[PDB]
């Protein structure tokens, strides 16, 4: 049966501002089946405010999905994004650079 | 707005 | 310009954990209006556009009986397909299902569809004289043989012309404000450094409206298609989109380079030196 990989983009939604309101993204698609795991991490660790949009999906019928969370950007604190799918073997982790 | 109006494959 | 307003359906079966999961999106152009989610609380179709939100009880209880009326038909379509296809009862399935329609500048009928999946591939589409099918497998031709003696397309192809465009419409006024926007890619570049004899050379195009959009990255004039990094458009979270693209520099060669921006938004097609 049909499988895909997601790709993963984290990214602030406005240019990060150290010490200004955010929100930090984490845009999975072109994945399927639709079942998947995604967390947003600040310093390794888990962040519980999470939101995500409703499931939808492209012309070749694979979903896609943004994982987002209000944040304020610092000098100091790391974010990232965990992905887990069936696809993947072990979660896949993507940290955020705000510079690209 | 949607569909009515019925289905079924 | 030209509009579309898309109906999305998604029927996935988790066996012997609940009932199938639904969840249903509609989309005018890129922009989302309305949602079920058969775990969701409220257990109505809801609004997820401010310009959608005063409509009626009305219009969201003939909305929360049709996308009602959708949940119990795709429980079913997914036992169906389990026999067509010959598997466990055990196993998770999906089930996708696209519809909607178009209009062009007129606001007229431009061209509608109907498009299904199962399991990620093809199932059956309403071809796009609406008034035949086309399905893709063997199982496939037996639902095609239902809707025929059904008379299925006369009614998609009732709705496609009629109810769908025409709402499509009474939306585009109502959320003119959202839904007749046009907000143009604002552009800029950048330039890490991978080591010392290379440079990363990276185009930017953010808070654009819709999401197509065009970026490409050129050598003395020459497009280098296959030696940039292209990302996949990106929903920033607020009705706008993202997209970059990125060549690699040998430091030096700055000033041969120029990125390319392509927008419905923009008037004339940006260029970019570093310089």
């Amino acid at each position: 049966m049909i499988q895909r990989t997601p790709k993963i983009q984290v990214y602030s939604r406005h240019p990060a501002e150290n010490g200004k309101s955010n929100f930090l993204n984490c845009y999975v698609s072109g994945f399927h089946p639709s079942d998947i795991e995604v967390d947003l991490l600040k310093n390794g660790e888990r962040i519980e405010k999470v939101e995500h949009s409703d499931l939808s999906f492209s012309k070749d019928w694979s979903f896609y999905l943004l994982y987002y969370t209000e944040f304020t950007p610092t000098e100091k604190d790391e974010y990232a994004c965990r992905v887990n799918h069936v696809t993947l073997s072990q979660p896949k982790i993507v940290k955020w650079d705000r510079d690209m | 707005m949607i569909l009515g109006g019925v289905f079924x494959v | 310009g030209s509009h579309s307003m898309r109906y999305f359906f998604t029927s996935v079966s988790r066996p012997g954990r609940g009932e199938p999961r639904f969840i249903a999106v509609g989309y005018v152009d890129d922009t989302q209006f309305v949602r079920f989610d058969s775990d969701a609380a409220s257990q109505r179709m809801e609004p997820r556009a401010p310009w959608i939100e005063q409509e009626g009880p009305e219009y969201w209880d003939g909305e929360t009986r049709k996308v009602k009326a959708h949940s119990q038909t795709h429980r079913v379509d997914l036992g169906t397909l389990r026999g067509y296809y010959n598997q466990s009862e055990a196993g998770s399935h999906t089930v996708q299902r696209m519809y909607g329609c178009d209009v062009g500048s007129d606001w007229r009928f431009l061209r509608g569809y109907h498009q299904y999946a199962y399991d990620g591939k093809d199932y059956i589409a309403l071809k796009e004289d609406l008034r035949s099918w086309t399905a893709a497998d063997m199982a496939a031709q037996t639902t095609k043989h239902k809707w025929e003696a059904a008379h299925v397309a006369e009614q998609l192809r009732a709705y496609l012309e009629g109810t769908c465009v025409e709402w499509l419409r009474r939306y585009l006024e109502n959320g003119k404000e959202t839904l007749q926007r046009t907000d143009a890619p604002k552009t800029h570049m950048t330039h890490h450094a991978v080591s010392d004899h290379e440079a990363t050379l990276r185009c930017w195009a953010l808070s654009f409206y819709p999401a197509e959009i065009t970026l490409t990255w050129q050598r003395d004039g020459e497009d280098q298609t296959q030696d940039t990094e292209l990302v996949e458009t990106r929903p920033a979270g607020d009705g706008t989109f993202q997209k970059w693209a990125a060549v690699v520099v040998p430091s030096g060669q700055e000033q041969r380079y120029t990125c390319h921006v392509q927008h419905e938004g923009l008037p004339k097609p940006l260029t970019l030196r570093w310089e």
